[PDB]
């Protein structure tokens, strides 16, 4: 699902 | 948090846990801002892609915790919110670009020994203290590791703000003068960052001139968590400022 | 809640700093 950014 | 410890009890009177019960979850953390006005990050509240778009009515704020896992009777305050006001321009589609959130609560709380609110940055606090290699602490419920792993009591740690030449090298999203980022570079050796389940949390400082504890950012992305050579992202809040103050002029 | 914002009945109203807030001053003051 990751498109780079990683909401935390 | 990952490579933290656990906080002493009052340390962080600010530090609000954002709840759901059913199903049971730790959403995000937040702050405790004045006596009516909680500080988070808009992904928290507002995320697509994740299927995320709660409401006053999906949310419970929790303010003095310790434990992550109890119901606290003789400390904690459950609050109910009244109105939600994310970011204008929050950009969930690209690189979370102004991730920030204000939530109004239905009544006033009182402030005790485990329930106060922190300052918000003046134009010379923000100035002076946000400084590259000045250190900051983030708090909070979530991961203690990079997992696809969570800690019984809130935890802390400190974090030195980075060059913002090295942050936009660290990384190959687009960042913005709305962000910076902190954390040890790798020939620094030591380690620490924030993970998920921490977005919302303060990153905080202490003043020198007046002891007070400010607010500088809020808890918003990274890529994995304490990774060599990658920094986490925060939401600036002094250059946000102008917003926040909007919003409580106006809705207040 | 301006007005005391940022003060720890536990530990600046007592005059007694938490375990790593020195860590922060150092920072600011010294750095090396
Ligand atoms: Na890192």
């Amino acid at each position: 699902q990751e498109d780079q950014v990683d909401p935390r | 948090i990952v490579e933290g410890s656990d906080a002493e009890i009052g340390m962080s009177p600010w530090q609000v846990m954002l709840f759901r019960k059913s199903p049971q979850e730790l959403l995000c953390g937040a702050s405790l801002i004045s006596d009516r006005w909680v500080l988070t990050a808009a992904h928290c509240l507002l995320y697509p892609p994740w299927d995320k778009n709660f409401t006053e009515n999906d949310l419970l704020v929790r303010i003095g915790k310790h434990s992550r896992t109890r119901y606290e009777r003789n400390i904690e305050k459950i609050s109910m919110l009244e109105k939600i006001y994310i970011h204008p321009r929050y950009n969930w589609r690209e690189n979370l670009d102004r991730d920030i959130a204000l939530m109004k609560l239905k009544k006033p709380v009182a402030f005790s020994d485990y329930i106060h609110p922190v300052c918000l940055p003046d134009r010379e606090t923000a100035a002076s203290l946000l400084q590259a290699g000045y250190k900051g602490r983030v708090t909070g419920w979530g991961n203690l590791k990079e997992t696809w792993g969570q800690p019984s009591v809130l935890q802390v740690v400190n974090l030195p703000i980075v060059e913002r030449p090295v942050c936009k090298d660290s990384t190959r999203i687009r960042i913005t003068d709305n962000m910076f980022c902190a954390g040890y570079k790798p020939d620094e050796g030591k380690r620490g960052d924030a993970c998920e389940g921490d977005a919302g949390g303060p990153f905080v400082m202490k003043s020198p001139f007046n002891n007070r504890w400010y607010q500088m950012g809020i808890v918003s992305w990274g890529e994995g968590c304490d990774r060599d050579g990658k920094y986490g992202f925060y939401t600036h809040v002094f250059r946000l400022k102008k917003w926040i103050q909007k919003v409580i002029d106006q809705f207040g | 809640g301006e007005a005391d914002c940022g003060l720890r009945p536990l530990f600046e109203k007592k005059s007694l700093e938490d375990k790593t807030e020195r860590e922060l001053l150092e920072s600011y003051i010294d750095g090396r």
